[PDB]
């Protein structure tokens, strides 16, 4: 696979997101690292799918609502940023005020 | 589209051009396979191979660099040899020359 | 004896006339020459050529190379040629024909008991990359760049502090000293940039005497005519380079006033197109000048569909300002000025609006997008892209070396230079190399299961090798110092452990010296439309949909 | 020119009178003072103040600081104040007003070409923590504590061996020597504890002369009156500290007999409440004494619903015995004696009934649980928790420093001490810091994608920085030795590479010297009920249901 | 006072007569002797024996050990015995009875203030393994082998280059030098093998003088009569060993001609069965000779159902050739010649047709498969497998040590040798050790959650300890050099930091000296059937279905 | 669990395979590292199941077809190799020309 350090690092982010995805499925309100992992892994899969930077900036705001996360969480995450390989190379997506 | 593919120019390549060559009949009189590499000092191969050693003196097999010729037990072939170049000094092998020729 | 050309290519790698596609791009290289004698190539293995009395001779160590890379197809600014490469005392010994002179003809790289072998047949070998726009935000950037094929890192910083996050500056003798000591731990050659912004030349001479090989003038520290003038006076005095991030705000003057302050003195303009920083909207016009060595940083290489959305937000994250800075018109033209030889170096802008492991892949993405849009360069001679390939490889190898006065040690595969080499399988050319050699030892390479019967079973990922460990790493990397620091014995005073190299020729280099990238166009930027023109012709291009060297290779 | 107080807080961080909630606790700090001149704050960036001729001056390196942390809100035992912090030669230069004296008024921290900047506006800055109860079970505890904001680690051990698993002891000159050499590899300041249990003082003087800065008396090696007496005689002789884990079994006498053996000599009683070890059920009464510096270890901080189940089993895993040792009554009282200043230090008991990355967070959990149960301290002055905050921060900073005779080098943000500082975003105060600085260089910090365009994209996790690498790490950490070892040249004999500090004042320190934690209560423990009383009043508290600094922050 | 034998075993580990199953194998060891005085065993803990005035005495450091491993059940070539082990100055001090002579009888390992303790009760303790067939393909193989219980690694290579991928050779003085410097970073003792194939003895003397402790003759470099003769002449001259991978192709002669070229001189034949390389199909017959020290590499240990499919493909991946090389007949016989003492060492062939972390587990799998097929060895005395266990442990400990002239420093648990020891829980014997000690310090061990209250909560995985860090690691490992390199001051010239050991006795050792493995059978291989016979009797065995030390232990 | 370096390393390969397994489920054509991870993790589970080296050499060629992977992918993977603990110890499986 000839994985570079940056690929192995995203492997960690993906796994942290699996933890959150299973907890949300059980009906828990997510905490800070959980919420950041879930949304950011989601944005990595949208780049893999060939979605645009512009689209993912908006879709990323619909992954978690104020109701699915603990108190204070929305205020601890003013944005979430993650880069992924889009069909046109690595791009930065910043999802602004993601949780409402 | 194949990533990193070659576009090889058609044709053939002539190897060891300009060098002296000879052919010698070789027979594996041993009972175990013997395989000889392209640059080995032919005259000094496994004693079980029978051929005119005097003829092969200062020669190697005239084959693609890196490749070898195999002799099963009892197998008999005519091989083509090409003379060594450079200083034509042979050291090693069976320790039979160990100097110039 | 004959062998068909296909069998021959299969056995020893391609020869004269054969072509190779670079990765999944539309770029094709054609072998220009082959330094072998057909029938006499050396290959290592069971029953192969490199064996005692055969391709391997009787010589003592002094009379043979330490390492031979067999049947490499070299891609460098000087040619695309098939050859054996001999490395001796950590340096490039010869490019030629390896073997034993006792029995082989034309041997120029002698192989003996003291010679190790790396089998390069079927691979492409390049010099290691040289990235001159590093922000020392974290030490992790070292392995990241090294894995990408970048062997020399020049920049400044002290770690994740606001000054370094913004600028390539290691401020002051104490941080410079700490950073030189920290460099010994990293498996890449390193040179430091001090903070160039001050109007008292003594505070700069002190940083230079401390060890910096250049000075960064950055607008966040005030890129004023006076600061720029002071740093250039010191640079001329101490033979060190000045890298410039200009006054985007046009606070102290317009790009012509900064130009009047440089006064025809040598300077390296970072991110010359201007999205990474500089006089809005016309910093790009700096590439017209003979004393300017212009580089681009990488997030705008090449221009793509997501480029603007991404950058506009990126800039906002780090309104009339944002808009005067990020412009499609200058972004669209930069790919072409690279194509034309008007921009000379590519570099990262590491974790400060640039990607540390993407300097080489993006440089190639741009060559592909230009071939696709513009066709063959006027310089091209046969049915291949050899000239364009030499023009772009020069941008991340020899040109950054010359710009920073280290081309005497690194930058290309040439006799006498440090043996920093990168071995690539053509399918992964420019994205994932097969082997990264630092000063003659392999420093990082893809490696499979450590417990496996062979080194190839999964998972295969980049792992540091022997040239990346302790004192062998120190022996195989260089720390670059100024002539003043070297003369004052900074190396001995800080007990630096690595080999030391000294920069020189940082003031003498000019645009005419950038290999295959010496164009000085009569370039303008329209104040109102921001269109870029050279002699009245609009310089522009179209954003890529999809790029090669992207989704086929990367897990994320 | 005016600016509203909210805009001002948004721009430069909070000022006099403004309040800040510590993490998700009920604790609120109020800015007591601000050392700036309104209009003259320094901020770094594009068009900002810290630029040549402006907030940055013309001075040579000697005349300016190496580093400035701008607009920090300092929380330390001496005050909660807004100020710029200047660091020079790896040490705290000044707490005051940074800038250029050529154009700015009241400048006490001069900024020049040689100055790097860390932007502290909106952050809280503290001294690095000092954990004095480390078991050297594994070297991994170093980064773990450092990430938590702990910069100094004192303890003993040789790795995962039975002696170290049980006690904080590095037995003998050879292991002490190996451990001093191993310390050079770790990015935290370290001092070693030798095995104090022996009745022949020469075997202790040898360990002291070898390099230990203290001696651990632990009941697993026999915490008898004679052993304790011998170690105290040596400690008095060589100015090194004695840390005590007493005879829980009451084998050699009761807590009064151990008390008679110490004979009014200075000693640090580890886990003074007694669940971590000590005379059952009354070791807690040691905090009444003037010569006792008492600490708690962390698993009983604060008292919670799972505490007893967890500890009873924990103790069984490592019956009348278990029950005499783990007691709700002494566990419930310890939170309050911390609240009252009767217990002076918090510490871990690393991987030996304590958690190495939880000393700071638990100390704060206890302050929160006490505010919640008890209200404001008698010492409080305004509508904030400033006094309680200074009382508890002193427990993991200055008090452990004073206890171990290293307060001259570390322990607080004061001029002349080592620049070990921790930068926190208030939302993550006490749990996950923004930046950990060791002797003036950042040694560890959260770091996003190494290949990203900025340092913030995900995954963000703690990665070692330049102050944690090789010889820069050695320059930025201290190895503490005894006066005897320093005088005998142990540093030179073991070729230790780090900077060396010498402990002193380990016998002179007493309970009256523990900052904001000098209470000597007339404390009793009932033999039958184990109730704790001070002057007849029952000291008790309720177990927490839920704590702040817990599930909102941690992935597991 | 009496205690039942079961309670006694539970408290102190098993004693004379008790038996222990090795892991999940069918192998059982019986305690042969116990060096204690019943009632006087030493145990460390709360209220235990090792406390001041009790099991711990008043002696100064010089008069006590640095470390005691209490109640260990030693398994070594010389016996399976219960004893305390004292380690002092990084070396084995005594095997006997630990304690305080002031109150205890028969004390031979004195314990004082300067003594650390590792509790070995219920564990089995062995010497560290010695793997002599390492290909230095990557530095990661070091920790991998160390975790497996292998403390000494001998081999050659320069990293992931074609020469090293194929052969255990570090060619030439420059690579030898770089590899000696790199060795300082690794926590295992290391000796290097140079390239032995050349017919000019001076090119070999140079490699020897450079630091190699042996020379590898490999057919990929031409394993001709002349090359072999030259290396043996040098080896005899410089007291260094020759390791042989013979001419599989029978190019220069048959196995008898290679045998005539060695001419009765000492040599170590690698992978003697021949699937890993050698004269097809009869290299195996080399074990008949008195001057041959024969080892096997590991992928054919033991013979199993997947063995042939796997190897035939493996060999094809790295037709009449493949088939002449991989043979069921010689593969089936090798297990038995190991059983018989005719093959003397086991080794890996690391990432070059062998598995670096499987030398010990496979050696035990073979002992189990032989007990299962063949029953008790003729040498067995009681109802246990003690003789077979001593016969096989000798294959990866003392025999490789003697073969390489380092048995004076390592190879067994004997007084005066380096304290390289491995502590095993019997259930995980041979697969996952509890503690790996390098020269007296623990260098790697399983370690649970670094932040936990104890070192046991999950995840538990192998982590490097204090004996694996910087200068403590250098103090605790050896770099082995030739007598010539040591005399020429190679250590000082390369500034090697580790302790240095010198090999000697590499020519004098012979088959009669391989502990419990000295058989010289009249072995033949049929040219046509490849059947192996010793004195006309067919030597063969059946492939295992399933093995112990496999799926019950490993996650993948 | 006393995980050795080699066990923790296969943990990485398994996770890289989870990424690919989820993308293939969404109907994407897999890329190079994805395809190598998916097949190799599959072979590790067949060893765990007690299948033979010989069998896994053939079954491994039926995991991904030319249609489920991007262009050039089949040509970038002439074989995939991975070792796992079979009931009879660690064995190397090479899956030759896996994708057609
Ligand atoms: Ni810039
Ligand atoms: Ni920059
Ligand atoms: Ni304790
Ligand atoms: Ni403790
Ligand atoms: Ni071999
Ligand atoms: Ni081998």
């Amino acid at each position: 696979m000839e994985l570079t350090p940056r690929e192995k690092d995203k492997l960690l982010l993906f796994t942290a997101a699996l933890v959150a995805e299973r907890r949300l499925a059980r009906g828990l309100k997510l905490n800070y690292p959980e919420s950041v992992a879930l949304i950011s892994a989601f944005i990595m899969e949208g780049a893999r799918d060939g979605k645009s930077v512009a689209s993912l900036m908006e879709e990323g705001r619909h992954v978690l609502t104020r109701e699915q996360v603990m108190e204070g969480v929305p205020e601890m995450i003013p944005d979430i940023q993650v880069e992924a390989t889009f069909p046109d190379g690595s791009k930065l997506v910043t999802v602004h005020n993601p949780i409402i | 589209m194949i990533p990193g593919e070659y576009h090889v120019k058609p044709g053939q390549i002539a190897l060891n051009t300009g060098r002296a060559t000879c052919r010698v009949v070789v027979e594996n009189h041993g009972d175990r396979p013997i395989q000889v590499g392209s640059h080995y000092h032919f005259a000094e191969v496994n004693p079980a191979l029978k051929f005119d050693r005097q003829q092969a003196a200062g020669y190697r097999l005239n084959i693609p660099a890196g490749t070898a010729v195999r002799f099963e037990p009892g197998q008999k072939r005519e091989v083509e040899l090409v003379a060594f170049a450079g200083h034509r000094a042979v050291f090693g092998f069976r320790g039979e020359v160990m100097g110039p020729l | 004896s004959n062998i068909s050309r296909q069998a021959y290519a299969d056995m020893f790698g391609p020869t004269v006339g054969d072509k190779v596609r670079l990765a999944d791009t539309e770029l094709w290289i054609e072998v220009e020459d082959d330094l072998t004698t057909y029938g006499e190539e050396v290959k290592f293995g069971g029953g192969k050529v490199i064996r005692d009395g055969m391709g391997q001779g009787q010589m003592l160590a002094a009379d043979c190379v330490d390492l031979v890379l067999t049947n490499a197809l070299i891609v460098d600014h000087w040619g695309i040629v098939k050859a054996d490469i001999g490395v001796k005392d950590g340096r490039i010994f010869a490019i030629g024909k390896a073997g034993n002179p006792d029995i082989q003809p034309n041997v120029t790289i002698p192989i003996g008991a003291a010679t190790e072998v790396i089998a390069a047949e079927g691979k492409i070998v390049t010099a290691g990359g040289i990235d001159t726009h590093i922000h020392w935000i974290c030490p992790q950037q070292a392995e990241e760049a090294l894995v990408s094929g970048v062997t020399t890192m020049v920049g400044g910083g002290t770690g994740p502090a606001a000054g370094t996050h913004a600028t390539t500056c290691t401020p002051g003798p104490w941080y410079i000293s700490r950073m030189l000591q920290a460099a010994d731990s990293l498996p890449v050659n390193i040179g430091l940039l001090g903070k160039g912004n001050v109007s008292q030349p003594d505070a700069l001479r002190e940083q230079v005497a401390a060890g910096v090989i250049g000075l960064k003038i950055h607008e966040d520290w005030g890129a004023t005519p006076a600061a720029i003038d002071c740093a250039l006076t010191v640079a001329d005095e101490m033979d060190i380079q000045v890298a410039l991030h200009s006054d985007t705000l046009n606070e102290s003057g317009f790009v012509e006033d900064t130009l009047a302050a440089i006064g025809g003195r040598t300077i390296h303009t970072f991110h010359t197109e201007g999205a990474g920083g500089g006089h809005a909207p016309d910093i790009i016009t700096a590439c017209a000048h003979p004393n300017i060595l212009p580089s681009s940083t990488n997030p705008t290489l090449p221009y793509t569909l997501n480029t603007i959305d991404e950058h506009l937000d990126m800039l906002m994250v780090c309104v009339a300002f944002a808009e005067s800075r990020i412009r499609r018109e200058t972004i669209a033209a930069e790919d072409v000025l690279h194509d034309l030889g008007a921009f000379s170096l590519t570099s990262s802008d590491s974790q400060a609006m640039g990607r540390v492991g993407e300097v080489i892949l993006r440089t190639w993405q741009v060559a592909h997008r230009m071939k696709v849009q513009r066709g063959a360069l006027a310089e091209e001679t046969g049915d291949n892209d050899n000239f364009r390939v030499k023009r772009y490889i020069a941008k991340y190898t020899i040109n950054p070396a010359l710009t920073h006065g280290i081309a005497h040690e690194v930058g290309s595969i040439e006799v006498g230079k440090l043996a920093d080499l990168v071995v690539w399988s053509p399918a992964f050319f420019g994205v994932k190399p097969a082997t990264v050699i630092k000063g003659g030892m392999i420093a990082i390479a893809p490696m499979g299961d450590i417990n496996a019967s062979i080194p190839t079973p999964q998972p295969v990922h980049y792992r540091p090798m022997f040239g990346a460990l302790g004192s062998a790493r120190h022996h195989c990397r260089l720390t670059f110092l100024s002539q003043a620091a070297a003369a004052n014995g900074v190396a001995e005073r800080l007990n630096l452990r690595s080999a030391i190299a000294v920069v020189k020729g940082c003031r003498t280099v000019q645009k005419a010296d950038m290999v295959h990238n010496s164009l000085q166009p009569n370039i303008t930027v329209d104040a109102q439309t921001y269109e870029v023109r050279v002699d009245g012709e609009l310089i522009t291009s179209e954003p890529a949909d999809v790029l090669p060297m992207a989704q086929r290779y990367f897990l994320f």
